[PDB]
RNA sequence: AGUCGUAAAGUGUACUGGAAAGUGCACUU
RNA sequence: GAUUAACCCAAGUCAAUAGAAGCCGGCGUAAAGAGUGUUUUAGAUCAAAUAAAGCUAAAAAAAUAGACUACGAAAGUGGCUUUAACAUAUCUGAACACACAAUAGCUAAGACCCAAACUGGGAUUAGAUACCCCACUAUGCUUAGCAACAGUUAAAUCAACAAAACUGCUCGCCAGAACACUACGAGCCACAGCUUAAAACUCAAA
């Protein structure tokens, strides 16, 4: 399968029409040789459906068309590169399918057809996801498809889809931290209870063409099929924000804020005795299974207390 | 260091010498347990011939085998001494020739 | 002991139990009784003279802790260790003590004192050769008591158990530390 | 490795869920 | 590897092992010397501070003086008045004694004008501003807790680089990489994670 060959960052600067390097605000993987590393980790993708975010010059899409892959859906913002992605799909015909959008508001549930789809409980249903996006649209993203898979929809409604994203490598870290570590945060929990997170490998600054001053970690998430908290997505993320706003002080100085002052002292302490957190307990030392007692006890407290889950303890101190 | 901190020290105290392979001994005696060969670290190649003995003080230990050619097998008794290996790491004993079964190089 | 002290032991409140098991004297024929001999409450499983014992090899403390965690799970003891979530005899925790050279006891003092389900009155189980008077004797000098007075006589009480004569010692403890941010101790005979 | 590709500014520390690094506090030239 | 020839020792030769064989040398940058003062058995010869009360002027913290360089052991001290008040007639000598001082990080309570990591909300390109605006936390606040000393400039000063070299006298410290690496294990945890190490071993370097 010949393709044409890989832009270089000169003609990657006439296309943005720049006339310079120092202007881009953009970092290009231009390596093939690291996006062969990327697509070789994301798995097995032989007569694969792969919904690719973040296409860019190409690189992650050459390296997987070099795949056996059945469809490719490519979702890109920019239109300077549409005409480089357009060479390749007639260098590859009936395998890449460019469409022009929003990530963030694209729908994949209705993109690929409707004989893949799997049961929750079976084996991933042969759909992939593959992201190399900026840094600063690649967390909005894995907020939302966590919360989709907490909902079992949108990219999710073929089942357990897997996904390989690229992260910057302290933000890999925490999303795939473990308990005690010192990356142990937010991220980590809301994305450990519904998915087995493995940060694989790091690439550094130097390898990206516009070399960036940080590194670049790439994640594999693969959906539960026995989420560790059966809890609405929002409560939960609610719980684990108030529990790690004070990630250095014990989790119940957090937890108090859960609560109007009026009932403030009683209600945690009520909280924390029918959970059974040990208030010494500093935040990064708490497992998933203790934020399931939290979560499960606080759902109760707000099931027999209407107004409680509204709360913002913000919106009281400005009054 | 003035003569009241030297007085106070003493005569400076030679730590005891560290015991090599054969714990002090010229040779040792040693069963072989299997025969192979190991690869130099690299300014050089080539296949070392080596084989793996159990000593008379119980410790294993891994031996390198000189000249060109070699007829140990398992269970068979050889003499070994002392003399790092250049070429390999952690390879410090050298079987005897032509002591026990370990007999002499064949000519040419 | 069935007919006597149990009585009190199963009278229904918050409670704890501080089994003491002699690590020399392995296996226990008294730990298969004991969901009769003190009901479904709460059981810390307390090996003592681990002092006494050879360091067969790196590691030894582990491999009897957990000698003691299926000796446990032999007998119809349910194992519950650590945090569990929001009856029958539960094994909290098993913690390997020396009263002679005070090794451990002040980290059973701690553990004691840091949790939620710890709350009420302990009492001290035992054979007679588990060491229970040595252990007794440790506690009662320490912090873990709220002592009025130095002396050991005054600091420690005698009262007859209830329902029968046998006077026994008892010291009374502090609550753990959960419950004053948001109670007596008792020497069962061995 | 090529029978591979190509042409005001800093230092620490803390947090970071719109992190291709940002902000906060303290310092240096 | 064989062969020729040469070299050394020689009834021996010499492979392994073990001894013999070594601190009066240094501590800015190579391994090694500062938080401050007092005292201490011995050794040596070198016998505009601080704390209290009061009081304030421009706008609680102190412009001018201050181009001053004083006080204090150090950290530090510069609005006015008053009251106390600023150890010691040789030097070196504390991990362990007494006073202070600063730097982290947590724990309790308390104040909250203002600012403000995080967290929400508003506006903006065509991956908007990471950057602008609003609100409000932790926090910033207040308590109570966890090389020395004396003399020399004469000499070739002088591995270099710093910071011209010196003596004497005393204390502390230093004898390859290696303040290496590593979790046999231990604690917390409670099946899967976190925190916590020296030594061997190897090398001819560092
Ligand atoms: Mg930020
Ligand atoms: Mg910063
Ligand atoms: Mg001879
Ligand atoms: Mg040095
Ligand atoms: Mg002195
Ligand atoms: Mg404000
Ligand atoms: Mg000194």
């Amino acid at each position: 399968c010949r393709l044409p060959p890989l832009p270089t960052i000169r003609e990657i600067i006439k296309l943005l029409r720049l006339q310079a390097a120092k202007q881009l605000s953009q970092n290009f993987l231009l390596d093939l040789r690291l996006t062969d590393k990327i697509v070789r980790k994301a798995g097995n993708l032989t007569n694969a459906y792969v919904y690719e975010v973040g296409p860019g010059p190409g690189g992650i899409t050459r390296s997987i068309l070099n795949a056996d892959v059945a469809e490719l859906l490519v979702v890109e913002k920019d239109t300077r590169f549409i005409p480089g992605l357009q060479m390749l799909s007639d260098a590859a015909p009936g395998k890449l399918r460019i469409v022009h959008g929003d990530v963030l508001t694209f729908k994949v549930e209705k993109a690929f057809s409707e004989s893949l789809k799997r049961p929750w409980e079976d084996d991933p249903p042969n759909v992939h996801i593959i992201g190399n996006l900026p840094f600063s649209v690649s967390t909005p993203l894995i907020i939302k498809w966590l919360e989709n898979i907490s909902c079992r929809d949108g990219p999710f409604v073929y089942g357990r889809t897997q996904m390989t994203l690229t992260f910057q490598k302290e933000v890999a870290e925490r999303l795939a931290a473990n308990t005690g570590s010192k990356q142990r945060s937010r991220l980590s929990v809301m994305a450990q209870y519904l998915c087995n997170v493995r940060h694989i490998f790091t690439i550094p600054g130097q390898a990206f063409v516009p070399k960036p001053e940080v590194d670049v970690g790439v994640v594999h998430f693969t959906p539960l099929i026995q989420p560790k908290i059966e809890q609405p997505f929002k409560l939960v993320e609610k719980v684990v924000q108030n529990v790690f706003q004070f990630r250095r002080k014990y989790c119940h100085r957090g937890l108090r804020m859960l609560f109007p002052e009026a009932q403030r002292l009683e209600s945690t302490g009520r909280l924390l005795e029918l959970a059974d957190i040990d208030p010494t307990l500093r935040p990064r030392q708490l497992s998933i299974s203790h934020f399931k007692s939290l979560c499960d006890v606080y759902r109760k407290m707000c099931d027999e207390d209407p107004q409680l889950f509204a709360y913002n303890f913000r919106e009281e101190l400005k009054r | 260091a003035t003569l009241n901190q030297m007085h106070r020290l003493g005569p400076p105290k030679r730590p005891p010498r560290k015991l090599g392979p054969t714990e002090g001994r010229p040779q040792l005696k040693g069963v072989v347990l299997c025969t192979f060969t190991r690869k130099p670290k690299k300014p050089n190649s080539a296949n070392r011939k080596c084989c793996r003995v159990r000593l008379s003080t119980g410790r294993e230990a891994v031996c390198f085998i000189p000249g060109e050619g070699h007829t140990l097998q398992e269970h068979q008794i050889v003499l070994v001494e002392g003399g790092r290996t250049q070429d390999l790491p952690g390879v410090k004993l050298t079987v005897v020739r032509g002591k026990y079964d370990c007999g002499h190089v064949q000519k040419k | 002991y069935l007919e006597l002290v149990s009585a009190a032991l199963r009278r229904p409140g918050p409670s704890l139990v501080l089994y003491m098991v002699d690590l020399l004297d392995l296996p226990d024929a008294l730990l298969p009784d004991l969901p009769a001999l003190v009901g479904p409450k709460q059981l810390i499983v307390l090996g003592n003279k681990v002092d006494l014992l050879p360091q067969d090899a790196p590691g030894y403390r582990q491999r009897l802790r957990e000698r003691l965690w299926e000796d446990c799970a032999r007998a119809g003891l349910l194992l519950a260790p650590g945090h569990q979530g929001p009856s029958r005899t539960v094994v909290r925790d098993v913690r390997l003590i020396s009263a002679k050279t005070g090794y451990g006891v002040e980290e059973l003092i701690s553990a004691l004192q840091r949790s939620w389900r710890y709350r009420g009155d302990v009492y001290l189980v035992g054979a007679t050769n588990a060491g229970k008077s040595t252990l007794f004797n440790t506690l009662l000098e320490s912090d873990y008591c709220t002592a009025k007075g130095s002396e050991a006589i005054d600091r420690a009480t005698i009262s007859p158990w209830p329902g029968t004569t046998l006077n026994l010692l008892k010291f009374p403890i502090c609550n753990p530390t959960p419950y004053r941010m948001f109670h007596w101790f008792y020497d069962t005979p061995g």
